[PDB]
C-alpha cells in the first residue's frame, strides 16, 4: 500500500513544520536526522534474488545490484567488502586479544533479513 | 589468497554441475526423440486397430443379419 | 546478567576446552588441553613448579614441558590434574563462582558409565551444583536451523560420530564411533614426515606440527592425478619459514596425511572410507527414509575446514547408492561452534527441568541417576 | 451452503477414506488410513512425538513411522487412535462442525454387532449427533443408472461382496463375504518378489508396493501362453526406476500376482475364482431369474481398473453356464466412487426419514436400535 484515502500529508505536512522551526529543531538539526535515514533508505534498497549459489549446503545472499549496498557502505564511509563480509557473515576466533573476524557464516535468507 | 579459493572452488562446483547438467540434459533430449517417435508409431498401430475392429463391428452385424 | 540464577555454556573436549560467560553466542575462552611436567627442575626455587603449565600460560612456552595427556579416548589416566584444571576456568577469566549459576557439559557417546558420576562427584560434593547437566554432542548441533529431519556427523578432537539423528535418536546400530579425529591427525602426520628425515620427537613440536597444519595443507582431490602432477613445483612446494629457523617445503606432504581419512587401511583397521559408513548408517534405517537423507546431511566440527573435505563427498555418495533424489550435504561454514550454539539453547530452555539434575535427585536414585533415567 | 442443516458425505474403508464437504458430488479430501509411532524417540523434545502421524503428512514421511494397521477385517486393536483420526476429517479440512450437520456412514456387511454401537457411541455420546445412519456399500453403487433389475460387486481394500442386489435384497444366502481385496494383494507381493530377492521387509515400503503396483502391473489373460512369452524382452521387462535409485524390472511379477484372484488355492483356501462364485449367487435364485441377470452384472471398487481385469470375466463366465442369452457386464469406469455417488443421495433423500435414527430414537430402544430394526 502507498496512497490512503483519508490522509492527505501535502496538506499535512505544513502542520509539522510548524512544529519543526518554532521549537528548536533548525534545518540543520533536521538534516543531521535525516543524514541517518537517508543511509537507511540506502541500505533499505538491498533486496536479494534467492541465491541458490551453493551446489548443496545451504542457500546464500547474492546481491549483483551492488550499488546499493555501495550506497549502503557509502554513507558509513566503511569499506563496502569488508562490511558485507563482517555482518552478513559471522566470525570468531579468540585467545586473550580479542580474535580476527573475517571467516564466513552465509545464511538463509529469513535469518539474513532478520539481522538486516 | 582466500577470496580466491573461494571463487576458483566455485568454478569447479559450477562448471561440475553444468556439464553434468548438459551431459542428462543432452541425453534426455535425445531419448524424447526416440520416446516421441515410439509415441507416433504405437498411436498408428492403434488407428489401425481400431479401424479394424470397427470393420468386423458391421461385418459380425451383416452376418448375424442373414444367419437370421 | 544480574537477576535470575542464569546459567553458564560449556563444551570440554579431548583437546580444546570451550567455555565462555553466561547466555552467550560462542565461546568467549577457547585455553588449550594441555598440562606437563618440567622434567628439567624449574628453577626448583624459581617457584614450586607444581602446575604443569596451563592455559595460554603453558601454551606460550611449551620448551620446558613434558606435555601430559591426561584424557586419551574414554581412559582418563590421572582425574587429580582435571581438578586444577576447571578451578581455573570459572575464576581466571569468567570471575564467577559455580557455587551461584548451574552449569552444562557435553556427552561423549558410549562413554564408560563410571566416568559420568566421577564428574558429577567433583560438582555435587565440592563445587556444590544443585543444578547441571550433560547433553550429547550431535543433538545440540542439531536443534539451530530449521527443520526435524536431517543426519549429523559431528566430530573435532575426540572420536568421529555418525549420528544420523533426525526424526529420533537410537533404534539398531546406525550410529557409529571411530577413534580417528583431531589427535590421530597430528599423530601421524610425524610418523609420515620421517621418510623424508624431518622427525619432530618430543610431544611439545608434536604439537606445532597441527598448529602449522591448519594454514596451508589440504586433502587430496584424487591421489592419483595429483601425483602426476608433483612434476611441477608450483602447486607443490608451499612456503613456510619456521619461527624458529629451518623452512619446510610441505608440497606432497599436505595431501598425503588426509587421505588416511578415506584409506583407513593406512591406520591399521578395516574400517572403510567415511563415504562407506555413510551407507552404513543409511542402509539400516527403513527404506522410505533414505530420499530425504540424501537431501540433508549435518557436517559439523572444525575439522571439516581442510580444503578438499566437502568436494569430495559428492564424488564417493553418488557413485555406490541410489541415484534419483536430491544428493545434498550442509557443510555449516563455522561448523566447530555448532554445538556451543545449541548449548546455549539447553541452558535457557525452560522444558529442560523434564530432563535435567536437581541437588536432591543425585541422592535418592544414588548416582547412576543421570544415565539410568536419560539416554 | 447456508440454510438447512446440510448433511455431509463420507465412506470410510480398511485402506482409503473418503470424505469431502456437503452435498459434494465426489469426495474432496481422500487421505489414507495410516498411524504409527516412532520406534526411534522422535528427537522426543523436537516434538511430544505422539501423533503416530497421518493424513498427507505421515504419507509423505513413511521413513521413521511404524505404521500401525487398527482395522483389520472385523476386529480394531484399538479404538483410541480412531478418535483422533476422525477428528482431524472434519475439522482440519473441511472446517465443519459435526456438531451442527448429520453424517452418513457405510456398512461393512456382517460386522459384528458391537462395532455398530461402539462407533455409535463416539458421535451421540461426544461428538453429539441428533441425526446419522450407516447404509450398505454396494446398494449405493446400485441407485444411480436406469433399472430396478441389476447384480452387484463391491470391493476395494476391505472384503470382497457378491451381492446380487436388483428387485430386492436377502434371501436364502446368494450374497458372499471374503477376505481377499486390496490389503491383501499388498501383502502377497512382496511374498512372492522374494523368489528373485527382492524383500520388501518393514510395512513402510510394503505401501510402496501398493503405489508401484497402480501404474503399470495388469493381470493375465492366459498365464499359460504369456508364460512362453517370457522367452522375449519386450512386452515383459517394465521400467520403474525406483525414486530412491534401483531399477526394477517387473515383467513376470505383474500379471503373476493378479493370478491369485482366479486361483485362490495360491492363498490357502478352496474358495474358487470369482467366476465360480458368480455361479453361487445365480444358482441358488429362482430359475427364470437369470436371463436378465447375465444382462446386467455390476462391477464396482477401483480395483477392477486392472488391464485384464473385464476381458476375462466373458471367457469364464459363458463356459460353465448357460448360453442363450446376452452375457453383459456394466463395469462403470470409474466404479471407485460408485459408492460415493450413491452416498450424496442418501443423504439429501426425505424418505431417509423413515430410515435413519434419531437421538432420542438411541435412547428408547437402547444401542441395538440401529441393526435390530433395519437390516
Ligand atoms: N581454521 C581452521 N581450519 C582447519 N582446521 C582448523 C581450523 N581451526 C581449527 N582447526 C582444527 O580443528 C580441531 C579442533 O576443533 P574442535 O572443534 O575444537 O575439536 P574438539 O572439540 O574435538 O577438541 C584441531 O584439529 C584444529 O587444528
Ligand atoms: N488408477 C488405478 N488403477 C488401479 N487400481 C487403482 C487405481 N487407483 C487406485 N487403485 C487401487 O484401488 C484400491 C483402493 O480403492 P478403494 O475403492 O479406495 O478401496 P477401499 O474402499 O476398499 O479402501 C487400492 O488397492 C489402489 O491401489
Ligand atoms: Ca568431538
Ligand atoms: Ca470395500
Amino acid at each position: 500500500c502507498f496512497d490512503v484515502s483519508t490522509i492527505d500529508d501535502s496538506g499535512e505536512f505544513k502542520i509539522i513544520v510548524k512544529a519543526m522551526e518554532t521549537l528548536g529543531l533548525k534545518e540543520s538539526d533536521q538534516n543531521s536526522i535525516w543524514r541517518i535515514l537517508a543511509a537507511i533508505l540506502h541500505i533499505g534498497n538491498i533486496t536479494f534474488a534467492e541465491a541458490a549459489e551453493q551446489r548443496t549446503g545451504t542457500t546464500t545472499v547474492k546481491v549483483s545490484d551492488t550499488k546499493s549496498l555501495a550506497a549502503a557502505a557509502s554513507c558509513l564511509k566503511t569499506d563496502q567488502q569488508s562490511l558485507s563480509i563482517a555482518l552478513c557473515y559471522r566470525s570468531i576466533s579468540t585467545g586473550v586479544g580479542k580474535r580476527c573476524e573475517v571467516i564466513s557464516v552465509p545464511m538463509d535468507c529469513n535469518q539474513a533479513a532478520y539481522s538486516r | 589468497a582466500r577470496k580466491l579459493v573461494i571463487i576458483e572452488s566455485d568454478l569447479e562446483r559450477a562448471e561440475e554441475r553444468a556439464e553434468l547438467s548438459e551431459g542428462k540434459c543432452a541425453e534426455l533430449e535425445e531419448e524424447l526423440k526416440t520416446v516421441t517417435n515410439n509415441l507416433k508409431s504405437l498411436e498408428a498401430q492403434a488407428e489401425k486397430y481400431s479401424q479394424k475392429e470397427d470393420k468386423y463391428e458391421e461385418e459380425i452385424k451383416v452376418l448375424s443379419d442373414k444367419l437370421k | 546478567d544480574e537477576d535470575e540464577t542464569t546459567a553458564l555454556v560449556c563444551d570440554n573436549g579431548s583437546g580444546l576446552v570451550k567455555a565462555g560467560f553466561a547466555g552467550d553466542d560462542a565461546p568467549r575462552a577457547v585455553f588449550p588441553s594441555i598440562v606437563g611436567r618440567p622434567r628439567h627442575q624449574g628453577v626448583m626455587v624459581g617457584m614450586g613448579q607444581k602446575d604443569s603449565y596451563v592455559g595460554d600460560e603453558a601454551q606460550s612456552k611449551r620448551g620446558i614441558l613434558t606435555l601430559k595427556y591426561p584424557i586419551e579416548h574414554g581412559i582418563i589416566t590421572n582425574w587429580d590434574d582435571m581438578e586444577k584444571i576447571w578451578h581455573h576456568t570459572f575464576y581466571n577469566e569468567l570471575r564467577v563462582a559455580p557455587e551461584e549459576h548451574p552449569t552444562l557439559l557435553t556427552e561423549a557417546p558410549l562413554n564408560p558409565k563410571a566416568n559420568r558420576e566421577k564428574m558429577t562427584q567433583i560438582m555435587f560434593e565440592t563445587f556444590n551444583v544443585p543444578a547441571m547437566y550433560v547433553a550429547i554432542q550431535a543433538v545440540l548441533s542439531l536443534y539451530a536451523s530449521g527443520r526435524t529431519t536431517g543426519i549429523v556427523l559431528d566430530s573435532g578432537d575426540g572420536v568421529t560420530h555418525n549420528v544420523p539423528i533426525y526424526e529420533g535418536y537410537a533404534l539398531p546400530h546406525a550410529i557409529m564411533r571411530l577413534d580417528l579425529a583431531g589427535r590421530d591427525l597430528t599423530d601421524y602426520l610425524m610418523k609420515i614426515l620421517t621418510e623424508r628425515g624431518y622427525s619432530f620427537v618430543t610431544t611439545a613440536e608434536r604439537e606445532i606440527v597441527r598448529d602449522i597444519k591448519e594454514k596451508l595443507c589440504y586433502v587430496a582431490l584424487d591421489f592419483e592425478n595429483e601425483m602426476a602432477t608433483a612434476a611441477s613445483s608450483s602447486s607443490l612446494e608451499k612456503s613456510y619459514e619456521l619461527p624458529d629457523g629451518q623452512v619446510i617445503t610441505i608440497g606432497n606432504e599436505r595431501f598425503r596425511c588426509p587421505e588416511t581419512l578415506f584409506q583407513p587401511s593406512f591406520i591399521g583397521m578395516e574400517s572403510a572410507g567415511i563415504h562407506e559408513t555413510t551407507y552404513n548408517s543409511i542402509m539400516k534405517c527403513d527404506i522410505d527414509i533414505r530420499k530425504d537423507l540424501y537431501a540433508n546431511n549435518v557436517m559439523s566440527g572444525g575439522t571439516t575446514m581442510y580444503p578438499g573435505i566437502a568436494d569430495r563427498m559428492q564424488k564417493e555418495i553418488t557413485a555406490l547408492a541410489p541415484s534419483t533424489m536430491k544428493i545434498k550435504i550442509i557443510a555449516p561454514p563455522e561448523r566447530k561452534y555448532s554445538v556451543w550454539i545449541g548449548g546455549s539453547i539447553l541452558a535457557s530452555l525452560s522444558t529442560f527441568q523434564q530432563m535435567w539434575i536437581t541437588k536432591q535427585e543425585y541422592d535418592e536414585a544414588g548416582p547412576s541417576i543421570v544415565h539410568r533415567k536419560c539416554f
